[PDB]
C-alpha cells in the first residue's frame, strides 16, 4: 500500500429525517425542507452583499 | 491494520452536549416588528441577522 | 399649488425579489408605495417609500 497512488473511493451520502404529520397543510411549511429564501439569488449572483 | 505496515486505519465514536442560551442573561431578549399592508402583504422585521 | 421645491422622485431597484427604496416629495407615502408596488405588479411589502 506504501507504493500505491491516491485513489479516491466513490462518495454516499445519506440523510435521514423526519417527514410531518400526514395532514399537515401544504401551506404550514414548518417541518418542510425549505430551501433559503435567497438561494435562487445567491446562486444568480443577484443577492446584494 | 494487521494487513497493512504504513497505512493505518481509526475509528471513533463521540457525543456531545451544547447549552442554549447567551450565558449573560440580559442578552435572552428579542424583539420584532411586523406590518400588513392593505394588500394583505406582509412584511416582517426582527432584531437577527 | 407653486411650492417652491417641484415634484421629484428618486427609485432605486435593489435587484432582488422586485424590491424598490424610493425617496419623495409626497405627503403619501402610502399611496406612493401601492400605485408603484401595482403598477410592476408586486406585494406592497416589496416597496419601501422615504
Amino acid at each position: 500500500s506504501a507504493t500505491l497512488l491516491f485513489q479516491k473511493h466513490p462518495p454516499a451520502n445519506i440523510q435521514l429525517f423526519q417527514e410531518v404529520p400526514n395532514g399537515q397543510s401544504k401551506e404550514d411549511t414548518v417541518g418542510r425542507p425549505l430551501p433559503h429564501l435567497a438561494a435562487a439569488m445567491q446562486a444568480s449572483g443577484e443577492a446584494v452583499y | 491494520n494487521k494487513e497493512n505496515c504504513w497505512k493505518k486505519r481509526g475509528l471513533c465514536i463521540i457525543p456531545t452536549k451544547f447549552g442554549i442560551s447567551f450565558t449573560v442573561p440580559f442578552l435572552n431578549q428579542a424583539g420584532a416588528l411586523i406590518h400588513v399592508y392593505t394588500d394583505g402583504s406582509v412584511l416582517v422585521s426582527h432584531g437577527g441577522t | 399649488h407653486f411650492y417652491l421645491e417641484t415634484h421629484c422622485t428618486i427609485a432605486i431597484p435593489k435587484g432582488e425579489e422586485g424590491e424598490m427604496e424610493l425617496f419623495v416629495s409626497t405627503q403619501n407615502a402610502m399611496k406612493t408605495q401601492s400605485f408603484v408596488a401595482k403598477m410592476l405588479g408586486v406585494p406592497v411589502n416589496r416597496i419601501l417609500v422615504r
